[PDB]
């Protein structure tokens, strides 16, 4: 979160928190009412955000679901959508934490080692998160879509 | 022997996968080049007697010990076999230009050739000089306009020059 | 010690034990 | 190795700058140690002692 | 490579009706499309001369210069002129003529127990020069069918699932 | 000797080759040809093959009714533990003592642990040299 | 190496299954096949989605300016009546 | 860190005597299997990623250590596994060439079971991963070579237990 | 493989000569058809999973004994049903390889060579796979010259099985 | 075994082993050839000794397998025979060790706490071992049946 | 090629002596066991497709990476050539059982098979596993009565397992 | 406290399998040496006091641990030695019969080197006494029996070090 790494920043520097750090912990907690509303929208829209998320993913990447693709059959396609439910969950954590620190140490650190070791095309799962982003930002206003989309594209950046 | 299109199919069958959407869009650019990849093959086939003979004559002028008595290109049968070899390497480079992949070139022509010239006594450092002279005669003839519409063929003559460099380092 | 880290008690997991039917 | 505790975006700044020869080994180690990959592992979870 | 994808049913029909000879049947099997796909496309010009001397002429390559001398027939005349030149040698016509199928000539000495390693085993369809390109692999990163519960297939020592098809047999029987 | 293999002797192509363009002749032998492969001996009365008159089916769970110093050894043995064991057998049965404490494992689990070997807890006696 | 081939970025010549090095021409190891795809531009980070390598916002210049000039004082030196066959 | 030759020389040196017939008798036994070990270490180097991918999918891929709460849930934790299994398949390759498991406890076994207890890594699932990894390694290198490479896997599993 | 490009190199190579204008016209005709071919391969890939699960269901509807009979050859288990849909996906994948390449060369090499020997050995029936390929021919949803190219390689597989 | 407790006996008494102890270690190792033959008979007869063992156990105790019995159904009956495979294995250890020391600290010490805590009738499992004993002694001669049966009835004694 | 009768003649010829009276009587025991040798071979050739297919099926269950895409028995043609190898080895093991000597099995089947698989890249350790599955499928169909009179064929199924073990060692 | 048979049964039991050919192969190896160990333990029981009298007189009898200030000066301290050396010669006899050194560390080795450091007993002179005691024990029981009894003496000396 912004609270924990604004601390560990000033922790390492042998000092307390500046006004630049304490006027933002202040500014973040007054932002906390609006963050829970945004995460509350994505919380009980996972049925559509995930299922329509895998909608565009297969239309844009039919190789991964075609015979020979990693997510082929009734089995892998279920797990094919399971990971999108994971990453959609971590974005709800990042929105409430005000940072990608929850998304950092979960689903991002060493993610290329996992998916390379699973045979999954890491570029394909990046395409899946982008398809979820258009569904997510379509569910919110412009002021919110600059945030909810904002955490997806960070996940897109670290996932390639 | 497989072309540029069958190379990405053979790479995807080793994973057991369908082709990606970016792999199909990169094959649609090779189709879009097309007409001008066929212009390069038409220009080095219509001059194939003069690529070989002008760069053979230029080779024995700088290295006159090749045609001295005892030299490797000294007799009627040994001279006609040097011109036969230059015409074969030029043949499989033009096969690899039309295929988009150096797989006809290094299975039919380049495989086992370095160890063959060593068994015969043929100086492979001098075969490489004769290949590099055919390269300059081909890329100077690839980018002349002369009946083709004006455009950018620079990324295709960088590929034609890359086949000549591959044959010249695998011969020695 | 992080946003994802392990504690034994929250592990609800037949892997320290290995009844392979689950 | 960096693999299982980095994301990929952290110290490619330093690797490519070193593979090109622009910085020697000691700058590469000092820039390595003072990156946030280090304090995220060797400074955060332990005391100053 | 005797598959019905590789059978030549019209060469066989012209041999049964006495139109071609066995020398023309042997020529037609070398110039066939299965022989060029499975054999000629995975050898260079030197190892393919070794294959076609061992299988058409019935004897082994004399030395490594016989391979060099004949490989330039394939590069300048194609495969159709190389098998016309091989079939018209006097080594062929004195041994098999045009009516006998070739064989490995004088492989085993009359009183010995062992032979000379028959030629289909001495040269398979590709060798060391193409092994590092077309050899298969183990553990190919290929995403196969899954198994999902592996310890339930083979239980351990104190598991009562090893005594499970014993309660049925005793019963109240 | 001779020429190398394949080289027609006298028609070499490296006779008066220049040194500046000379290429060293690679080494090639008569190994990989099939005429020089070593066959089985088979005129000295030895074939390399194997068949009948080779294979024996040896029963090696069952060597014989086992040696007399295993049975004659044996029947000495349990003449010397027989008086032991049936003394130790109904030391179990009407050692049917009552129960202390609370059952800590279902209905059992009382004061003493079931069938515990008393020699272990009672056999390690602590001793003081010059005991005082 | 499997990711680069799976991403169609570039195929890396590895080892055959017993561990001999792969090669297209049997002389030296790790030789690759080439053609119609290593000279084609615009697909450098191909199949890596939304890759941004170089000036992606503009098509590159044609640059079809092939001419060789007199290279005074740096034309390479090599012997006469001889090919400089490498040691 | 001793191979079979180093261990033979050490025992023959530690008594101050020369290499008698018994010391050279084992050394000749090691040189006979020298051809087998290199080809065994050859294919294992080639199929390193394929062997580890086969072991985890065959032993602990879908068990609930893989699911949330299990010991292998997060991607950092999953990525640590194949990093961790790579050492077992790698150091076992070294023991197979050196013909002596001294390198394992020198560089792998010491402080290993004491480390997994600290992290809370399940030793039970770890050994079954190595057992499954031993099973696929016998597939590649053959029977007797698998017997050799397998002889150091259970050495890791024994000490790690 | 047998592509339109490699059958042009091979015609010139079989006599030891350069590529004439006979062979440049054959390569040019590959480039004109490749626009319809690479949009059919893109569309069979994009709907491959919904085409495989449908075509396996079409086999069980027509031949319902394959889900009931005990034995290894039949799809009467969860392991036998996954191996059936593995095979439908093998046949569909080779079709989209033939559309990319431009000739019946991938499935000649990977699939049809040695196929009769497998179905005789493992007791599989080529009428199961004909019914699965007649579903995909009628349900891929393409139209125009895109559907002409897709059906030309589906009908090549039905002719080898029958 | 007889070797280890003849040692720990003389160990506690601050003395070496008497002739009475060393003429029996001697007498036991010459008996070792005959012991491995006896254990070898029970080793690959566990299919019949266990399955016929549970044969008479259910005919004599139908309550334990009837609905309500502890070993009811396909599941518990498999484990119902699993324990007999355990105790048949420990008897093979006791025959080779020449003593019930292997059977003592495995399957006998605190056995009543386990089976009472599992709800299993401990008298029922004692009936199972007796049924295995008649099958085991029926597979051997009279000189051997005085041993193989001899270790079962010790297990019967400690199991009640 | 020589059988068990011709091997005792070939060994007695290099000594230059007639066969003894105990060497004729040892061959008269092999004539009396001839009908039981002919029923070992009759049972392993009347079930030749069941020994091969059921043991191949048991191999890709145990080693399932051989039929993965990219694998060794992955295509239709590499699967048919895999069953060709199991059918060839069972053919020459059955030839060595009717002879009584493993001469034909290593003159023309095992002669150079270990170095064929090394030039191809085929794993010889998995071919040995496949032979060991064809072995116990063949010795289980050998000692069942089912149309034979009851007797002791115990030393004949020990010899049949010896040619299966000779083939499996000679391949890796 | 396991003998060779107990250790063989434990390892064969700990995997839940029967006594296969390898487990019985070592058991047959132990029964072959059963005749040698009893006669070795026979003579050691007879010459217990003579062996300890020979070791102390050969290793540490006249050294300055024996003199005033040395670690063995007073009669209580001297008498503790032969009491102490009796256990090493006695427990080594038990290991020689049981064929497994588990009894030594169970009942001798644990807390031993930590105890001598408390009392200030010189571990250096202790091991040389046991080494000299090992040397005389090879005199009585012979060569191979001395190799067996000697194999547990240095086990004590190793762990006590
Ligand atoms: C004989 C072989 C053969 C072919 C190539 C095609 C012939 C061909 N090439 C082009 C078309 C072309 N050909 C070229 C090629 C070149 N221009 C240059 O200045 C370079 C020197 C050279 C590349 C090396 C270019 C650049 C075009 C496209 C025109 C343009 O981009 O302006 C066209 C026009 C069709 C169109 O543009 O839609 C045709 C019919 N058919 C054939 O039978
Ligand atoms: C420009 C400079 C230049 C050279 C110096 C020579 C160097 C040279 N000499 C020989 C070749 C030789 N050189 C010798 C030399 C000698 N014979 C003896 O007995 C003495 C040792 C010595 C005489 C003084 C012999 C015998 C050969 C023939 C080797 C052979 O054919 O086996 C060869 C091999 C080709 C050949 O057969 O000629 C070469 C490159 N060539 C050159 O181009
Ligand atoms: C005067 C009466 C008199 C006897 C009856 C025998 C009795 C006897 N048999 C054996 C001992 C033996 N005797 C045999 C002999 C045979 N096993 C067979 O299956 C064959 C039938 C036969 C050989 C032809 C064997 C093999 C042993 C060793 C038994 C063992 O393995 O311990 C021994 C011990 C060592 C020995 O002397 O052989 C004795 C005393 N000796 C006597 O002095
Ligand atoms: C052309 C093919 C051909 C054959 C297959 C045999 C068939 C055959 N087998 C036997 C005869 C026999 N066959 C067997 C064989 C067996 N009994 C068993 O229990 C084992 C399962 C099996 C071992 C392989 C035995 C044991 C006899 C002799 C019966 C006896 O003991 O008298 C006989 C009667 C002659 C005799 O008894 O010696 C005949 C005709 N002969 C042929 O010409
Ligand atoms: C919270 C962060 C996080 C992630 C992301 C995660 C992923 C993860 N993905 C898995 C499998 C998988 N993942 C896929 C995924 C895909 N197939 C495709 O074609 C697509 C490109 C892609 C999905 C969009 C497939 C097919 C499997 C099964 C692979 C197999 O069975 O071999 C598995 C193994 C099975 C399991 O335990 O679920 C894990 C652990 N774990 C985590 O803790
Ligand atoms: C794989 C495709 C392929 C190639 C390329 C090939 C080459 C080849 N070149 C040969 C000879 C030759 N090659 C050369 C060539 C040269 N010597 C020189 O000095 C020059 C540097 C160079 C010419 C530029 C000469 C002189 C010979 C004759 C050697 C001799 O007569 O002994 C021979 C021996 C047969 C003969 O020509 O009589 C072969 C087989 N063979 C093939 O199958
Ligand atoms: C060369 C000898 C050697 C070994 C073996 C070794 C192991 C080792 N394994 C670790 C972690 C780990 N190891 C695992 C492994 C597993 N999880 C499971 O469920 C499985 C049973 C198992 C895979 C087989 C996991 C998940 C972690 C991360 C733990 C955490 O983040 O808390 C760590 C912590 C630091 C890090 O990974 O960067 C070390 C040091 N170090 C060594 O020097
Ligand atoms: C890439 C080219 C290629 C093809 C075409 C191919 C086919 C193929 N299908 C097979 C089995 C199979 N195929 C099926 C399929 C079916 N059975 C049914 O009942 C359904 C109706 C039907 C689905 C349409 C089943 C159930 C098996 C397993 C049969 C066995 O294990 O014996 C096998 C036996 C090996 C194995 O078990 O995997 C091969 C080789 N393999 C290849 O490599
Ligand atoms: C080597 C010494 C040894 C023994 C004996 C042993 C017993 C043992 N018996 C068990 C269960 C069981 N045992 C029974 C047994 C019986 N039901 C009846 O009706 C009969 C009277 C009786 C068998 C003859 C049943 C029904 C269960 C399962 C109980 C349940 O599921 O609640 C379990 C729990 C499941 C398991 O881990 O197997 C253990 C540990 N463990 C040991 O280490
Ligand atoms: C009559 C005596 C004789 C024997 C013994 C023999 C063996 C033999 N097996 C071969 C191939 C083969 N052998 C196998 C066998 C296997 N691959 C596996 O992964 C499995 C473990 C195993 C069997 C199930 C395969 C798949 C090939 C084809 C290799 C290829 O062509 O790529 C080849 C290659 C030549 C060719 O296919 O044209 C030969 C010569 N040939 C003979 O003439």
């Amino acid at each position: 979160s912004i609270v924990t790494k604004s601390i560990v920043n000033a922790d390492a520097e042998a000092r307390y928190l500046s006004p630049g750090e304490l006027d933002r912990i202040k500014s973040f907690v007054l932002s906390g009412q609006r963050r829970l509303r945004i995460a509350q929208t994505l919380t009980e829209n996972r049925e559509r955000i995930v299922k329509q998320g895998g909608q565009q993913l297969f239309q844009r990447r039919p190789d991964v679901v075609s015979p020979g693709g990693n997510a082929y059959g009734e089995e892998m396609t279920a797990t094919c959508l399971r990971d999108l439910d994971y990453y959609l969950r971590l974005v709800t954590y990042g929105i409430i934490a005000g940072d990608v620190t929850p998304i950092e140490e979960i689903g991002l650190v060493g993610v290329k080692e996992m998916y390379s070791a699973l045979g999954t095309p890491i570029s394909g799962v990046a395409e899946g998160i982008r398809c979820m982003k258009d569904v997510a930002c379509s569910l919110l206003s412009g002021e919110d879509a600059a945030e909810v989309g904002f955490y997806f594209d960070y996940t897109l950046a670290a996932m390639q | 022997m497989l072309d540029a299109f069958a190379k990405v199919v053979a790479q995807a069958d080793a994973r057991g996968e369908f082709l990606s959407n970016t792999q199909i869009d990169a094959l649609s650019k090779m189709v879009k080049e097309g007409n001008q990849r066929l212009d390069i093959v038409n220009k080095v086939t219509s001059n194939a007697s003069a690529i070989v003979t002008n760069s053979a004559r230029a080779l024995f002028a700088e290295q006159p010990q090749l045609i001295q008595p005892g030299g490797n290109a000294y007799t009627s049968r040994r001279m006609a076999a040097c011109l036969r070899d230059m015409e074969i390497v030029l043949r499989y480079v033009s096969y690899a230009m039309i295929a988009g992949d150096s797989s006809v070139l290094d299975d039919r022509c380049l495989n086992g050739l370095r160890e063959t010239y060593q068994a015969l006594g043929t100086p492979g450092s001098s075969v490489a000089v004769a290949i590099q002279k055919m390269k300059d005669a081909s890329v100077a003839l690839a980018n002349d306009t002369t009946g083709t519409p004006i455009g950018d063929c620079s990324s295709l003559v960088a590929e034609l020059a890359g086949y000549f460099d591959r044959a010249a380092v695998s011969v020695v | 010690s992080g946003y994802g880290d392990y504690s034994y008690s929250t592990d609800r997991t037949k892997g320290h034990v290995n009844q392979y039917y689950v | 190795d960096i693999s299982t505790f980095v994301i990929g975006n952290e110290i490619e700044n330093i690797k490519i700058q070193f593979i090109k020869g622009q910085i020697s080994v000691k700058e590469m180690i000092n820039a390595l140690g003072k990156s946030s990959v280090y304090l995220k592992e060797f400074y955060n979870p332990y005391p100053n002692i | 490579q005797i598959l019905k994808s590789t059978k030549q049913p019209f060469l066989e029909s012209q041999l049964r009706f006495n139109q071609i000879s066995i020398k023309d049947f042997i020529k037609g099997l070398v110039l066939s499309a299965p022989f060029r796909d499975l054999n000629y496309n995975v050898n260079n010009n030197y190892r393919f001369v070794e294959i076609c001397v061992q299988r058409v002429l019935g004897r082994d390559i004399y030395n490594e210069r016989e391979k060099i001398a004949w490989s330039i027939i394939i590069a300048t005349q194609g495969l159709e002129g190389f098998i016309d030149t091989l079939l018209n040698t006097q080594e062929y016509l004195s041994n098999f003529g045009d009516s006998i199928v070739p064989f490995q000539r004088r492989r085993i000495i009359p009183q010995r127990s062992k032979g000379e390693m028959p030629f289909n085993l001495k040269t398979p369809r590709y060798g060391i020069e193409f092994r590092s390109k077309l050899a298969a692999t183990q553990f190919s990163w290929a995403s196969p069918i899954r198994r999902f519960r592996p310890q339930e297939q083979q239980p351990k020592a104190g598991d009562p699932a090893l005594f499970l098809n014993m309660v049925q047999e005793m019963g109240p029987g | 000797q001779l020429a190398p293999p394949g080289i027609p002797p006298g028609e070499d192509a490296r006779n008066n080759q220049s040194l500046r363009q000379y290429v060293a002749r690679p080494v090639e032998t008569y190994q990989k040809r099939s005429f020089a492969t070593p066959l089985p001996l088979t005129w000295t009365g030895e074939t390399e093959t194997v068949g009948a008159f080779d294979v024996v089916v040896p029963p090696q769970e069952k060597d014989l009714p086992v040696s007399g110093e295993a049975t004659s050894a044996f029947v000495k043995y349990s003449d010397m533990v027989r008086a032991e064991r049936k003394a130790a057998l109904q030391a179990l049965l009407s050692a049917s003592a009552a129960g202390e404490g609370r059952p800590t494992c279902g209905a059992e689990g009382r004061k003493f642990v079931s069938n515990a070997n008393p020699v272990l807890v009672n056999g390690v006696k602590c001793v003081e040299y010059w005991r005082k | 190496a499997n990711v680069a081939g799976q991403e169609k970025i570039a195929t890396i010549s590895g080892y055959t299954w017993d561990g001999q090095p792969q090669t297209e021409i049997p002389g030296k190891p790790f030789v690759k096949s080439i053609g119609a795809m290593d000279y084609m531009d615009g697909v450098e980070g191909g199949d890596v989605v939304a890759a941004k390598v170089g000036a992606f916002w503009k098509p590159k210049a044609p640059k079809e300016v092939p001419y060789k000039r007199p290279m005074g004082a740096n034309t390479p030196e090599l012997p006469y009546n001889t090919v400089p066959r490498l040691v | 860190m001793q191979d079979a030759i180093t261990s033979v020389i050490n025992a023959a040196d530690v008594q101050g005597k020369y290499l008698d017939a018994n010391s050279v008798e084992k050394l000749r036994g090691y040189f006979q299997t020298g051809e087998l070990r290199v080809r065994a270490a050859a294919t294992i180097a080639a199929n390193a990623a394929t062997i580890i991918k086969e072991a985890v999918a065959k032993s602990l891929l879908y068990s609930d250590i893989t699911r949330p709460g299990g010991n292998m849930y997060t991607t950092r934790r999953y990525a640590a596994c194949i990093r961790d299994l790579d050492y077992y398949l790698r150091y076992a390759t070294y023991g197979m060439l050196a013909g002596d498991p001294s390198i394992l406890d020198e560089r792998v076994l010491n402080g290993l079971k004491e480390t997994y207890n600290s992290l809370g890594v399940p030793i039970g699932a770890t050994i079954q991963a190595i057992q499954a990894m031993k099973e696929v390694t016998g597939s590649l290198v053959g029977s007797d070579a698998g017997k050799e490479m397998g002889l150091y896997f259970d050495y890791i599993c024994s000490g790690l237990s | 493989m047998k592509t339109p490009i490699t059958e042009a190199i091979a015609t010139a190579d079989n006599q030891g000569r350069f590529l004439s204008n006979t062979e440049l016209q054959a390569v040019n005709g590959r480039y004109q058809r490749a626009t319809a071919s690479l949009t059919a391969a893109k569309a069979l890939t994009g709907s491959a999973q919904r085409l495989i699960t449908g075509a396996a269901q079409a086999v069980y509807n027509k031949f319902p004994y394959t889900t009931q009979m005990p034995g290894p050859a039949y799809a009467s288990s969860a392991i036998g049903k996954a191996k059936c849909a593995r095979d439908i996906g093998y046949y569909l994948r080779m079709v989209t390889y033939c559309l990319v390449v431009g000739g019946t060369g991938p499935m000649d090499e990977y699939l049809v060579a040695g196929l009769e020997e497998i179905n005789r050995s493992f007791d599989l029936s080529p009428s199961w796979y004909i019914e699965a390929l007649q579903y995909i021919k009628n349900s891929h949803g393409l139209s125009g010259q895109v559907a002409n190219e897709a059906n030309a390689y589906i009908d090549y597989a039905i002719n080898t099985l029958s």
